[PDB]
């Protein structure tokens, strides 16, 4: 029951859920042939959340991997671990959208979008009880803007009382990887704003500073920093896939996280990560577990809190542990930290426990905080999009494919008013 | 029937009452473990009675560091004692008067009084409090001052007899214990109603000489020292022909408000091979409680005079040559009373012979005397302390430890004028009075 | 209960430091891998105090040893007996302060201190009931000197309610190790005035001929120097660490040996010293280690006490003894030498005893002397520094990196108040 539908969108869409069903595969004792493996039962109590049945025993994921360049489809099946998806839900086009939101969102979108609402409708009438859906992207590129946005509007529209949670690679502040970033990145922004739930925003440029610093890794790659994010969204998810003491699900989590509708921009983080010569050093504790997970340095996203104030704060654990200890610690941490804890949200943390570790670890935890330091992202977005706009520069080529200067004047005023009154309701008392 | 508890505070109140419950576990036939193998009850008045065969102690075992007292709890007597009962802190007191009295020993006083009510309200017919503690440490000295401002206020008027440590003259190991003996003396002169003076200077050589021994530990000083505190409480146990109760001392050795520093004294001591050929006879073992040379206080009683005095036999005692044998006493010119006294000795008879421990020191006897003499020979003691206290606070040395830690230095004039008059007073009365 | 952190600076730290928990881990039976290897069950009842429990029964040293130039923990790190410290504490910089104040002060030291604060305040937390901090380094040096006294105001600053100490090993009058000694111990003498409780001045000839006339050595190396330093330095914890009949700790000792705020400059000592040879013609017993201990050839600070007086003085014995025989003695010691003793302190000794013996030795001491000879110390760099200040010699690399004139004439007239109240106390009546 509760079944949750997966999608993805460009090259960092399917990387990040190939490794993402690596990860459940494993946490689900599931072969890569497409058949259970594995000893205990409890992995089988509730496997139909992300996986299906199939005749003969056999269980295929319900992810829909999609992009307009066929070469990642390729490469996904090609490698290992591509015996198990279904090849009707491989969709693709013939060319790429090239870093244009006007092509991915008005040019193959058209026949790519009709194509994925056939197949998504297939497999949402097929669920039984529909929970929410998963999409991953990148807020940077072409096609994963444009048709993820587009997607996202579409099943919004078919299913306006659903749950949809989204993590998107937003950019960097230091390296760009392409030149127009702002333009795809303001309209997604917007879009997103519009019309959907909640955001797990993510960057490079941290954790390739978490992988160096605290990993103690010489050469981080997209393998491990694809890992890291899938551990981060298994950790989230199992609360409901596995039973605990102190269940959460999704629905409790936008709940107790989303204040305002405008507000749900969060950032996610993952402990404990010790580097592999200095992991027998450590007492696995829920005070140091804490200890890590509340420090700026162990944040995926290139936001110091210290600039802001935490709005809501989630923690859901693994493994076993003691809800005397969790809850104490949890105390003792708001206490001791109170300067920025917003005054007027008085119990301002969230605290879910489940029973099952992750592989190979005693007790884990993932945290998960809605502060006001995105507004420091927002604000330099919004400040590089302002000067390329006011100078006219890649505009053109929006317009020539259907968009028009009236569009991007409409996107930057609503950056601008979120903006405002993120930073309005930082400074409230 | 007749209840009476018992609180150790810091080290040297641990340590003597780790050897003075091993001596009420033998006398009553006690196992270390609580259960059981004159008497007919006996061990009621200090042994609290469970559901079962197991007896607990009336004890109260506090200290600031923990050390000492998980050596109780891992010890051979560790299935006795109450858990509960063993209260222990995080740092000591430091041989600091300010840290264990204002501000470290302020954490942990409401703990303590707790078990003492839950105790008090347990018993019907509580006596009184005896406090083990020493006089030149931290929280022996600083901490056992803040029990009897509280104890004195909860329960008003109950006997608080005390077994201090006095700082000998000559050997002593701490530096500041002048600063710490002459403020805890000022603030205990008003809750306490009699404190008897051990001295571990003197306790050295009557176990070198009497008992013939070399290598005199702490064990073996702790080991004699409880031998007098079980003697005084003997007749609460035990039958007698003559008994004397915990109040007896209060109003037979206290003439007035003030002078409330008696000295113990115990006899016969003597090694196993020279019992042989002792007869230890009631009449010499009298005498020989009397010598000098056998006070437990580093002081002559022939420079002062006896005020009064408390003798308590036990054992194979007849009341006849007890009265002959003190008659004499008084005849010899050696000792001398005031004048104000015309009649200065209380007799005390049990019926019980005093205990031996397995591998003690001491040889087994049928006689034993426990005296207990309030001479006015102790004023020279106070004045040895008072010179020290002088010397230090005259260049301030030390000082800034008490000062930063919860102190005013205008409490270290008040502490010094105190025992001033009370030394003057300890002289004026026992000088002769005109007409 | 009742832990400290150690905290070794420089390069004579690290060396010392890495024979003194050879000491530790043997007097507790603690292998070099890090677990425990022992037999009796006393030397597991209080290891909290210097060990930390790990995962799986693993103990590792809270240490925490920082340098700023890598050679020396390459040392210890690639050495044996180096498999049980924790990684992270392993901080070190690129290049050496170069016998430079400024260098290990302003310049370099500033860049490292922002990173050990970080790994001292996560000791912590950690720790149950924090006791005090022990730090080992050199008044000599650059790194030792200059930046061990920085680390030293920076706690002072955020736990005021603690007793640290510092085993310095102060510069020798006949040899100098380096040629601008005055220059940096007087700057550092300066600042380990205001904030310390007490400090261990050691000299090093001083255990050259300790190590020639009483231990019959003839080529003594830094290995059988650092050793014996070591013995003293396990001798004075060892009352808190262990059961004995008379015990004392770190804040019992600077209450009795430290009557003035400025007065905390000690002379230790160590009891008995014999060869390998005549150690069966001695009848090891505490009349004979008393002897040994007061006489002026076996003292670790080059400084003849009949220059001076003790104003106080401790003895922390060790092994089983009887206290008759302690205290018998120690009245001996005073009442036959009452010349070097002060008047307005009657009964200036402290006196604890142990139960537990050092390893291979029936009984043993030390020996800590508040005494007024280290006077005749002070005096003498305070008369090199003059002598090279007037010219302004070398003092042209200290004002080039942040100093300046002003700082140096404040830190020497500082200095000399210090030796004139030293002396008007030693003749005070
Ligand atoms: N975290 C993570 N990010 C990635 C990874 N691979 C690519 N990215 C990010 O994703 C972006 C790639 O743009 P896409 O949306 O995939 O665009 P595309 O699929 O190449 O097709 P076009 O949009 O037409 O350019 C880059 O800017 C990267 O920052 C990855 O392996 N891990
Ligand atoms: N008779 C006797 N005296 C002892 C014994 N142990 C310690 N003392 C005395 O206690 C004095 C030390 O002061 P304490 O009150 O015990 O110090 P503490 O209890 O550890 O408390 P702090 O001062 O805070 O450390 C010493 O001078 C000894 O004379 C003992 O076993 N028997
Ligand atoms: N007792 C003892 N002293 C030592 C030992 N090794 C070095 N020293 C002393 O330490 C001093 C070295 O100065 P340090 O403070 O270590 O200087 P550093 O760590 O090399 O850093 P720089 O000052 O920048 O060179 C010398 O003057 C020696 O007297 C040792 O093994 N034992
Ligand atoms: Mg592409
Ligand atoms: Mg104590
Ligand atoms: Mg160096």
């Amino acid at each position: 029951m509760r079944e949750i539908v997966h999608i993805q969108a460009g090259q960092c869409g399917n990387q990040i859920g190939a490794k993402f069903w690596e990860v459940i595969s494993d946490e689900h004792g599931i072969d890569p042939s497409g058949n259970y493996v594995g000893d205990s039962d409890l992995q089988l109590e509730r496997i139909s959340v992300y996986y299906n049945e199939a005749s003969s025993h056999k269980y295929v994921p319900r992810a829909i991997l999609v992009d307009l360049e066929p070469g990642t489809m390729d490469s996904v099946r090609s490698g290992a671990f591509g015996h198990l998806f279904r090849p009707d839900n491989f969709i693709f086009g013939q060319s790429g959208a090239g870093n244009n939101w006007a092509k991915g969102h008005y040019t193959e979108g058209a026949e790519l979008v009709d194509s994925v609402l056939d197949v998504v409708r297939k497999e949402c009438e097929n669920c039984d009880c529909l929970q929410g859906f998963q999409l991953t992207h990148s807020l940077g590129g072409g096609t994963g803007s444009g048709m993820g946005t587009l997607l996202i509007s579409k099943v919004r529209e078919e299913y306006p009382d659903r749950i949809m949670n989204t993590f998107s690679v937003v950019p960097s502040p230091k390296v760009s990887d392409t030149v127009v970033e702002p333009y795809n990145a303001t309209l997604s922004i917007h879009q997103l704003v519009e019309n959907t739930d909640e955001t797990y925003c993510i960057d490079n440029e941290a954790l390739y500073d978490i992988c160096f610093r605290t990993l103690k890794l010489a050469t981080p790659t997209y393998g491990d920093l694809n890992h890291l994010v899938s551990a981060t969204m298994s950790g989230v998810t199992t609360s409901l896939r596995f039973p605990g003491q102190l269940n959460a699900d999704l629905r409790k989590l936008a709940v107790n996280m989303v204040p305002f509708p405008r507000l749900h921009f969060f950032m996610p983080g993952f402990a404990p990560l010790t580097a592999r010569g200095s992991q027998q050093y450590r007492a696995l504790t829920v005070p140091e577990l804490t200890q890590q997970m509340f420090d700026a340095k162990n944040m995926m996203a290139a936001c110091d809190p210290r600039h802001g104030r935490y709005l809501t704060v989630a923690t859901v654990f693994r493994g076993r542990m003691s809800m005397k200890e969790v809850d104490e610690q949890m105390l003792a941490i708001q206490s001791k930290n109170s300067s920025y804890f917003v005054e007027w949200i008085p119990n301002n943390v969230k605290v879910a426990v489940c029973d099952i570790p992750p592989r190979g670890l005693k007790m884990s935890s993932t945290f998960i905080g809605n502060s006001t330091a995105i507004q420091e992202l927002f604000k330099r977005i919004s400040e590089q999009f302002t000067a390329m706009f006011r100078r006219k520069a890649f505009l053109h080529w929006y317009t020539g494919e259907g968009m028009d200067e009236m569009e991007f004047t409409e996107a930057e005023s609503n950056m601008n008013d979120l903006v405002s009154e993120y930073q309005q309701y930082q400074d409230a008392t | 029937m007749r209840e009476c508890i018992s609180i150790h505070v810091g080290q040297a109140g641990v340590q003597i009452g780790n050897a003075c419950w091993e001596l009420y576990c033998l006398e009553h036939g006690i196992q270390p473990d609580g259960q059981m193998p004159h008497h007919h009850d006996s061990f009621n008045t200090f042994f609290s009675e469970t559901g079962a065969g197991k007896h607990v102690p009336r004890a109260v075992f506090v200290d600031l560091e923990p050390t000492v007292i998980d050596e109780v709890r891992t010890g051979t007597y560790r299935q006795l004692f109450h858990p509960e009962q063993l209260i222990t802190g995080k740092e000591d007191a430091a041989n600091n008067y300010a840290r264990g009295h204002y501000t470290i020993g302020k954490e942990i006083i409401d703990l303590v009084l707790d078990r003492i009510r839950k105790l008090a309200d347990q018993c019907t017919g509580l006596q009184g409090f005896l406090v083990f503690h020493s006089f030149g440490g931290g929280t022996g000295s600083g901490f056992t001052s803040l029990l009897m401002e509280r104890l004195s206020v909860d329960y008003g008027k109950k006997s608080k007899l005390e077994f201090s440590i006095y700082p000998a003259p000559q050997v002593s190991t701490a530096v500041v214990e002048p600063y710490n003996s002459i403020l805890t003396t000022h603030t205990t002169l008003e809750h306490s109603d009699c404190a008897f003076m051990v001295d571990n200077e003197a306790i050295y050589d009557i176990c070198r000489r009497n008992l013939d021994i070399e290598r005199p530990t702490y064990t073996n000083l702790n080991r004699l020292i409880s031998q007098i505190v079980s003697s005084i409480t003997a007749s609460l146990r035990f039958d007698g022909a003559l008994n004397v109760d915990l109040t007896n001392f209060q109003t037979n050795l206290v003439p007035y408000p003030r002078i409330h520093f008696p000295l113990a004294t115990y006899a016969p001591v003597i090694s196993a091979e020279k019992a042989y050929h002792e007869q230890l006879s009631v009449a010499e073992i009298t005498n020989a409680c009397f010598e000098p040379a056998n006070q437990m206080v580093k002081c002559d009683p022939r420079h002062g005079k006896y005020m009064a005095c408390c003798l308590l036999y036990r054992g194979d005692v007849v009341p006849k040559d007890v009265n002959a044998a003190i008659a004499t006493i008084k005849t010899k010119r050696s000792i001398q009373f005031v004048d104000w006294c015309p009649t200065g000795f209380k007799v005390g008879i049990n019926y019980q012979p005093p205990t031996v421990v397995p591998g003690g020191d001491l040889a087994k006897v049928q006689r034993a005397v426990c005296m207990l003499s309030n001479t006015t020979a102790i004023a020279e003691a106070w004045a040895r302390l008072d010179h020290k206290f002088d010397l230090m606070y005259a260049k301030r040395a030390f000082v800034h430890w008490y000062v930063g830690e919860g102190m005013e230095e205008g409490e270290f004039s008040e502490a010094r004028e105190d025992m001033a008059a009370l030394e003057k007073d300890y002289e004026e009365v026992g000088v002769d009075s005109v007409e």
